[PDB]
DNA sequence: TAAGTCACATGGTGCCGAGGCCGCTCA
DNA sequence: TGAGCGGCCTCGGCACCATGTGACTTA
C-alpha cells in the first residue's frame, strides 16, 4: 500500500496536480508523524528497558508531543 | 549456537609458510595456531601413529560474536588415505575468500563432508569424552535425544525422536561396563533391544546433547566456542576412502 | 468504518520502518496506533485544514519537524518513490 | 477377553478386551476375589458375571425383536445395549427404561384427544414388570 | 519485411492491421524495432490500450538485439525532473509493458539498476539485474546500500520481496562483499511475496508467437 | 427468558455465510430450503408446493448451487439466517467433511469411580441443558444423530454482549462447542476447546446428564484425534477399543467361526503356513531373497501391525490414523531406572512404522506390543512391561 | 578473551546446575506412585 | 499500567509458581 | 579469586487455526 | 477454456522447556 494510496484516503475522506501534490506533501507529513511517536515509545520502552512497546507507552509519548504542539 | 561446516581437503598442505600472503590479501594478520595432538590415547584405539596436525586459523578482529569470529579448524595426518579435512565456524564472507585462496594457492579439491548414521553416532561418542590438563579423558553425560526424520508413502510418519536423559545414559554405559564410546556399545544395542529400532539404518537426521552440542548430517553445531580433539578425529576417519 | 483505517494499512504502511529500526508491536499496540491515526488525521486537519503554498511549510515548522524547505524536500526523499519526490522538487 | 499374568505378583490382570463399554469389564474383575484372581475358578467366575452381562443383552434383544417379528408392535428403535427403546402399539408411541430382564420405567408419549392422563398412569404402573409379563399384557391390551 | 518499415513510415486502423499480421508472419528488425519505438514513445495520439497491444503483439525481434536499441529504449524510460521539462512523460503502463517485453527478450548493470529505483518498474527490471549479474565482481557494497535503502524505503509494494531476491542472487553469486544474509533479514520475513516473485510468467503465447518466428527466421542463428 | 428460541435472527456476516454454503452440495440445500419453508417460512411468497416446483425447476434446469446460495441469502431469508439455519449448515458441513475436525474424549465417571453409561432422552436432555445454560449465557443448543454413527452429536452456541460505533443491536455469536454422544458408553467425545466458555459448557452438561447422583468428566487423553468414526472405532463402545494392533483379529473375529460350523474347514485341520524366526541376533548382520518367504515376512509385518494376514480392507493405512503418541519406556537394569522417551509425530504413526519394518529398519521379532499399535492413540509409561497411560 | 573464559566457565556451572536439578526432578519422579 | 501479558511476565509467573511448589514441598519435609 | 546458587530475560522448538496460492482437475 | 477441491504452507500467536549472563554468596 503506497503513499499515493494514503493520498487516495486523504482526497476521499475530504470529498488538480498541484492540490495532489499538497496531498502528497500531506502524506509525507503524516509518516513523520507516525515515525516520531514510534521513535518516542522505542525510547520510553528502552528507558524502561521492555525490547516492545506498550499502549500506555506510546500513549504517554503521544500526549507528550501534543502538549509540545 | 555455533555451526560447523565440514569440507574435506585432497592433500596435506602446509599452513606455517604462505600464510602472509592470506595476510597481505585480507589486509589483516591472523591468529594461526599450531598443535600436534595424539587423539586415539585409549590402548583399544591405538598406539601407533596417533599423531595428528591441528591448525586452528582465526580471522581476529574483535570478540562479540561469530561475526568477527569465524574460526578455522584444520585437522590432518600424512598416514591416511585423504590427509586434511577443515572446519569452519560462523557465517562471515571472508571464509569462503580464504576457501578460494587456499584452493588456488594449495591446488587442493575441496569437497562437503555429509555424515552417515554410524558417523554420526560415533562423533556423538566423541564429544563426551573431554581431555583435562592433568592428561587424563572425562566423559560428561549429556541428555541425549536421538531425532529421525523418515520418509514415508502419504507422509505417514513425519518424524519421531528417542529422548534418553543424562542419568539413564549413565546407568545404561554402566550396565554395559567400563567402555569409551557409551553409545554406540551401551545405548544404540539398548534401543535395539527394547524397541526394535536399529538406529544405524534408520535415518538419522540429528542427536541433540542438551546444553553442549547437536550435531546434523551436514553440519555441526555447539554452544562450547571451540571443537575437541575427539570429534575432529572421528570426522578424519569418517572421510577415509 | 469508513473513516477508520485498519490494522492491515498500517502494516502495509509502516512495516519497513518498525523493521530496519527494531520495533516490536503486539496487537494491542497495533489496534492502539489504528485508534491514534484519526486522531492524528483530526489534528492535522484542525491545524492545516486548506492548502496553499507558504502556510503548509509555515506549520511543519511550527510542528517542529523541519526547519526549512530542505528538510521538506529531504523527508520527501525518505518517503516517497523516485517519481514523486522528483516531481515535489519541480513543486518546490 | 485375554487374561495376562503380572510379572511381578502371579496374578491374571485384564490385558485386551473386545467386549463394549457398557459392560464395565474393567469393573466386574476388579470386583473378582477383591482385585487380584490367581486360580482358573475366579477366572471362570469373571467370565460368567460378564457373560450374564452378554445373555442379558442378547435376551432383551431377542424379545424386542420377536415383538417386532409377530407384528404386534409397529417399527421401534434399538441402542446398542436394547434398554432405551420406542415403539408404537397401534399409534402410542410407549417408550420403556428396562434394566435386567425387568422393566422398571415407562413412559407413554402420544396424546390422542380420546386418550386420557389417569388411564395413561394407570397404565405405565400396570405395564411395568417382567419382559414376557410385558409381551402377555400387551398382547392383551391390544384386544 | 519491407512493409513493417513501411507501415512504420506512414504512422510518422488499416496500417495497424497490417502491421499486427507483417509481424506474425515475419518479425521486425533492430532498426525497424528501433524506429517502431521511437514512433511509439514520443507521440501521444495513439492510444494506450493499442500501445500495450503493440508492445505485448507486435515487437517481435528477428535477431541479435543491438546495442543501440537499448540505449533507445533507455532514454524513453526516463522521467521529466527539474533539469529537463521538455520532453514529455512516457506513460506508466507503458514503460512497465516494455520492460515486462523486455523480460520476454559493467555500465549497463549500473544503467538498469540506476532505473532500479522507480516504483513502477520494480515489477520487471529485477530479472534484468539478476540477468546482468553473472560474476562476483559484478557486485559491490554501493550497490548494496543502494538497493538496501530502496527495500526498506516506504511508498513502495514490489521493493522488499524483489530486493529480498536480488540480494538472495547476490548471496548465491559472490559469496563476498561482508555478509548480507542480516540485511536480507531486516527485510521482510513472510516467503510468500518473493515466493510469487521467484516464478515469472512470460505470456506463453507470446513465447510461442516469437518461436515460430524466429524458427522462421536464420538458419543457425 | 435467556435461553434464545428457534426464531431469533443474529447478526452473521452475509459473506461467511456466502462462502459456508459453497462447500454443500446441491441436494443438502434443496432438503435444507425445503425442511425450512415448511417449519420456518421465509419471505419469499409462495406456497410450499409452489415452492417445492419452484426447486424441481431449478433442479432439472441444472443450476450451479452459486445461484440458488445468492437465492436463498438474498431474496429467501434477506434480513438474516435464524439460529436454528445457522446450526444445522453447520452440522451439514460436520456430515459433509468429518475429516476437518478434532475431537477429545472423556469418560463420564460417577460416584464411587465406576463408568457412568450415559443414556440421552433427546427433547428433554436438549430442554434442561438449554435451560442449565440460560442462566449463565445467550444459549443455544442443536441436536441431531448420526446418518451413520450411532451417536447423538449436540451443537452449543454461546453468544456475548456488544472512535464511536455507530448502532448495530446485535448478538455476536462465538465458535461452536461440539459434544458428542455415544449411544450406550461412558465415554464423551467434545470439540477441542479450553477457554471458560468450554469448561462452562461441559460443566453444565454433567450437571443436567445426571439428576440421580453427581458426575464429573475426566478426560482420557489430551491429544485430539479427527474423523469421529475414527475416534468411535478408538474409544467408543466397539469392539476394538481395547484390541487393537496385533489384536484387531479378536475385535474382528476373522480366525474362528462359530462351534456350530463345518469342522473340515477349522484352523487345526486345514493348518496355517508360517516361518521359522530366528530367536539368534541376525538381523544387524545382513539380497533378493526367495518372492515366497518374502510374501512371508511381509505377512508377517502385516499380521503384526494389523493383526490380520490380509489387514482390514495403501496397504499400510490402518484401521485408525494416529497423528501423536508419546511412550515413556522404562526398565530396571541393575537396580537403576532407565527411561527412554519415544515421541512420535505423522498422519499414521503405526502405517509408518508397518512401513520402515517392511524396509528392513527396524525389527519385526523385537517391536515391542504398544510400538506395533497395541493400545492405539494412547500415550503412557511402560513399566514392568505394562502399559499405563497417561492422565 | 579472559572474561569471556569465564563466562564460558560460569555457563558450564550453571548448567551442571541445571541438569542436577532435572536429575533430581526425573528421580522424584521415578519414586512417585503415578 | 499493568498490560504486560507477554514473555518477561508470563515466564515471571511459571517461575514463580514453580518456586512455591518448591517451596510447600520443602514445607512439607522435615529439614 | 574460583566456584556455586539464584532469578532473570531472551532464545527456541513444537503446535495450530487462519488463509492464501497452487496443482492439477475435470466438464 | 473455467471453476474448484485438496495438499501445502507460512503467518503468528501461544505454550513450554531451554539458555546464557549478571548479581550475589561461599571458600
Amino acid at each position: 500500500m503506497d503513499t499515493e494510496a494514503l493520498a487516495n484516503y486523504l482526497l476521499r475522506q475530504l470529498s488538480s496536480s498541484q492540490e495532489y501534490n499538497k496531498k502528497l506533501l500531506l502524506a509525507c507529513g503524516f509518516q513523520a508523524i507516525l515515525r516520531k511517536i514510534l521513535l518516542d515509545a522505542r525510547t520510553r520502552a528502552t528507558a524502561e528497558g521492555l525490547r516492545e512497546v506498550y499502549p500506555y507507552h506510546i500513549e504517554a509519548a503521544t500526549q507528550a508531543f501534543l502538549d509540545s504542539q | 549456537p555455533y555451526t560447523w561446516k565440514f569440507l574435506g581437503i585432497s592433500k596435506q598442505l602446509s599452513l606455517e609458510n604462505g600464510i602472509a600472503k592470506l595476510n597481505q590479501l585480507l589486509n589483516l594478520e591472523v591468529d594461526l595456531d599450531i598443535q600436534t595432538i595424539r587423539v586415539p590415547s585409549d590402548p583399544d584405539g591405538g598406539t601407533a601413529a596417533d599423531e595428528y596436525i591441528r591448525y586452528e586459523m582465526r580471522l581476529d578482529i574483535s570478540n562479540l560474536d561469530e561475526g568477527t569470529y569465524s574460526k578455522f579448524i584444520f585437522l590432518g595426518n600424512s598416514k591416511m588415505e585423504v590427509p586434511m579435512f577443515l572446519c569452519y565456524c560462523g557465517t562471515d564472507n571472508r571464509n569462503e575468500v580464504v576457501l578460494q585462496w587456499l584452493k588456488a594457492e594449495y591446488g587442493v579439491i575441496m569437497w562437503p563432508i555429509k555424515f552417515e548414521q554410524k558417523t554420526m553416532i560415533k562423533l556423538a561418542d566423541a564429544s563426551i569424552v573431554h581431555v583435562t590438563k592433568e592428561n587424563i579423558e572425562q566423559i560428561t553425560w549429556f541428555s541425549s535425544k536421538l531425532y529421525f526424520e523418515p520418509e514415508t508413502q502419504d507422509k505417514n510418519l513425519r518424524q519421531f525422536s528417542i529422548e534418553i536423559p543424562r542419568e539413564s545414559c549413565e546407568g545404561l554405559a554402566l550396565g554395559y561396563g567400563n567402555t569409551m564410546h557409551p553409545y554406540n556399545d551401551a545405548i544404540v544395542p539398548y534401543i535395539y533391544n527394547e524397541t526394535g529400532m536399529a538406529v544405524e539404518r534408520l535415518p538419522l537426521t540429528s542427536v541433540i546433547l542438551a546444553g553442549h552440542t547437536k550435531i546434523m548430517r551436514e553440519s555441526i553445531v555447539t554452544s562450547t566456542r571451540s571443537l575437541r580433539n575427539r570429534v575432529l578425529a572421528v570426522v578424519l576417519q569418517s572421510i577415509q576412502f | 468504518s469508513i473513516k477508520p483505517l485498519q490494522i492491515m494499512d498500517l502494516k502495509h504502511l509502516t512495516r519497513q520502518f518498525l523493521n530496519e529500526n527494531r520495533i516490536i508491536l503486539p496487537k494491542q499496540t497495533w489496534s492502539t496506533i489504528q485508534e491514534e491515526s484519526l486522531n492524528i488525521m483530526d489534528f492535522l486537519k484542525q491545524k492545516i485544514g486548506t492548502l496553499q503554498k507558504q502556510e503548509l511549510v509555515d506549520s511543519f515548522i511550527d510542528m517542529g519537524i523541519i526547519n526549512n524547505v530542505d528538510d521538506m524536500f529531504e523527508l520527501a526523499h525518505e518517503l516517497l518513490p523516485l517519481e514523486l519526490q522528483s516531481r515535489i522538487e519541480s513543486y518546490l | 477377553v485375554l487374561l495376562k499374568k503380572r510379572i511381578k505378583s502371579n496374578s491374571w490382570f485384564l490385558f485386551k478386551h473386545t467386549i463394549p463399554s457398557f459392560i464395565d469389564v474393567q469393573g466386574i474383575f476388579d470386583d473378582t476375589n477383591g482385585g487380584l484372581v490367581i486360580s482358573h475358578d475366579d477366572a471362570y467366575l469373571f467370565a460368567k458375571r460378564v457373560f450374564l452381562q452378554l445373555v442379558e443383552v442378547q435376551k432383551r434383544r431377542q424379545i424386542f425383536k420377536d415383538l417386532e417379528a409377530k407384528k404386534i408392535i409397529h417399527d421401534l428403535d434399538l441402542d446398542l445395549e436394547s434398554s432405551m427403546v420406542s415403539f408404537f402399539v397401534k399409534d402410542i408411541k410407549v417408550e420403556l427404561f428396562v434394566k435386567q430382564n425387568e422393566i422398571v420405567s415407562c413412559s407413554i408419549l402420544d396424546d390422542i384427544h380420546d386418550f386420557s392422563q389417569n388411564n395413561k398412569s394407570k397404565w405405565e404402573i400396570a405395564l411395568l414388570g417382567s419382559l414376557d409379563d410385558l409381551e402377555l399384557k400387551l398382547n392383551h391390551s391390544f384386544a | 519485411s519491407l512493409i513493417l518499415d513501411d507501415i512504420i513510415l506512414s504512422l510518422t486502423k488499416t496500417t495497424l492491421s497490417l502491421l499486427y499480421e507483417k509481424s506474425k508472419q515475419y518479425g521486425l528488425s533492430s532498426p525497424q524495432l528501433q524506429a517502431l519505438v521511437r514512433l511509439l514513445c514520443e507521440t501521444s495520439i495513439i492510444d494506450t490500450v493499442t500501445k500495450v497491444y503493440i508492445v505485448e503483439n507486435c515487437f517481435l525481434p528477428d535477431g541479435y538485439l543491438t546495442k543501440e536499441l537499448l540505449l533507445e529504449i533507455i532514454n524513453h524510460l526516463g522521467t521529466p525532473t527539474v533539469f529537463s521539462r521538455y520532453r514529455i512523460q512516457t506513460p506508466p503502463v507503458l514503460q512497465s509493458a516494455l520492460c515486462k517485453w523486455l523480460v520476454h527478450v559493467n555500465i549497463s548493470s549500473s544503467i538498469w539498476l540506476h532505473l532500479w529505483q522507480f516504483s513502477f518498474l520494480q515489477k520487471w527490471i529485477t530479472p534484468l539485474v539478476i540477468w546482468q549479474a553473472t560474476t562476483p565482481v559484478d557486485v559491490k557494497p554501493w550497490k548494496l546500500s543502494i538497493i538496501k535503502r530502496c527495500a526498506m524505503h516506504p511508498g513502495y509494494r514490489d521493493a522488499p520481496g524483489s530486493a529480498t531476491l536480488i540480494l538472495q542472487r547476490f548471496q548465491c553469486l559472490v559469496g563476498a562483499s561482508s555478509q548480507i544474509t542480516e540485511s536480507i533479514i531486516t527485510i521482510n520475513c513472510n516467503r510468500k511475496t518473493l515466493k510469487s516473485h521467484r516464478n515469472l510468467k512470460l505470456d506463453a503465447h507470446f513465447l510461442s508467437i516469437l518461436k515460430r518466428i524466429l524458427s522462421r527466421a536464420h538458419p543457425a542463428n | 427468558e435467556l435461553r434464545l428460541e428457534d426464531n431469533y435472527v443474529p447478526t452473521s456476516d452475509t459473506l461467511v455465510v456466502f462462502k459456508q454454503l459453497m462447500k454443500l452440495p446441491v441436494t443438502v440445500l434443496y432438503d435444507l430450503t425445503l425442511s425450512w419453508f415448511a417449519k420456518f417460512g421465509g419471505s419469499f411468497d409462495g406456497d410450499i408446493y409452489l415452492l417445492t416446483e419452484t426447486l424441481d425447476l431449478l433442479i432439472e434446469k441444472g443450476v450451479r448451487r452459486n445461484v440458488i446460495v445468492n437465492r436463498i441469502l438474498y431474496v429467501y431469508w434477506p434480513d438474516g439466517l435464524n439460529v436454528f439455519q445457522l446450526a444445522e449448515i453447520d452440522c451439514h458441513l460436520m456430515i459433509s467433511k468429518p475429516e476437518k475436525f478434532k475431537w477429545l474424549p472423556s469418560k463420564a465417571l460417577r460416584g464411587d469411580g465406576k463408568p457412568y453409561v450415559v443414556k440421552l432422552q433427546p427433547a428433554k436432555f436438549i430442554e434442561n441443558l438449554q435451560t442449565d445454560l440460560a442462566k449463565i449465557y445467550h444459549c443455544h443448543v442443536y441436536m441431531f444423530k448420526h446418518p451413520s454413527l450411532p451417536v447423538l452429536i449436540t451443537r452449543i452456541q454461546l453468544f456475548d454482549s456488544n472512535l464511536d460505533k455507530f448502532q448495530g443491536k446485535p448478538l455476536i455469536s462465538r465458535r461452536p462447542y461440539y459434544v458428542a454422544f455415544p449411544l450406550n458408553s461412558p465415554i464423551i467425545f467434545h470439540s477441542v476447546d479450553k477457554d471458560i466458555y468450554a469448561r462452562l459448557v461441559l460443566q453444565s452438561i454433567s450437571r443436567t446428564i445426571s439428576e440421580r447422583e453427581t458426575i464429573i468428566f475426566k478426560p482420557v487423553q489430551k491429544i485430539p484425534v479427527k474423523s469421529i468414526h475414527n475416534i468411535m472405532t478408538l474409544l467408543g463402545p466397539s469392539r476394538f477399543a481395547e484390541s487393537m494392533g496385533p489384536w484387531e483379529c479378536y475385535a474382528s473375529a476373522n480366525f474362528e467361526r462359530s462351534p456350530l460350523h463345518d469342522y473340515k474347514k477349522h484352523q487345526g485341520l486345514t493348518g496355517k503356513k508360517v516361518m521359522v524366526r530366528e530367536f539368534d541376533d541376525s538381523f544387524l548382520n545382513d539380497g533378493k531373497e526367495e518372492p515366497e518367504i518374502r510374501r512371508l515376512r511381509l505377512e508377517k509385518n502385516m499380521i503384526k501391525f494389523k493383526g490380520s494376514a490380509n489387514g482390514v480392507m495403501s496397504r499400510y493405512s490402518s484401521l485408525v490414523p494416529i497423528e501423536k503418541v508419546g511412550f515413556t519406556l522404562k526398565n530396571e537394569i541393575n537396580s537403576r531406572i532407565i527411561t527412554i522417551k519415544l515421541k512420535f509425530n505423522g498422519n499414521d504413526i503405526f502405517g509408518g512404522l508397518h512401513e520402515l519394518c517392511d524396509k528392513n529398519l527396524i525389527n519385526i521379532d523385537k517391536v515391542p506390543g504398544w510400538l506395533a499399535g497395541e493400545n492405539g492413540s494412547f500415550s503412557g509409561t511402560i513399566m514392568n512391561g505394562d502399559f499405563q497411560r497417561e492422565q | 578473551e579472559w572474561k569471556k573464559q569465564r563466562k564460558d566457565s560460569h555457563k558450564e556451572v550453571e548448567r551442571r546446575r541445571r541438569e542436577n536439578i532435572n536429575t533430581a526432578i526425573n528421580v522424584l519422579s521415578d519414586l512417585l506412585p503415578v
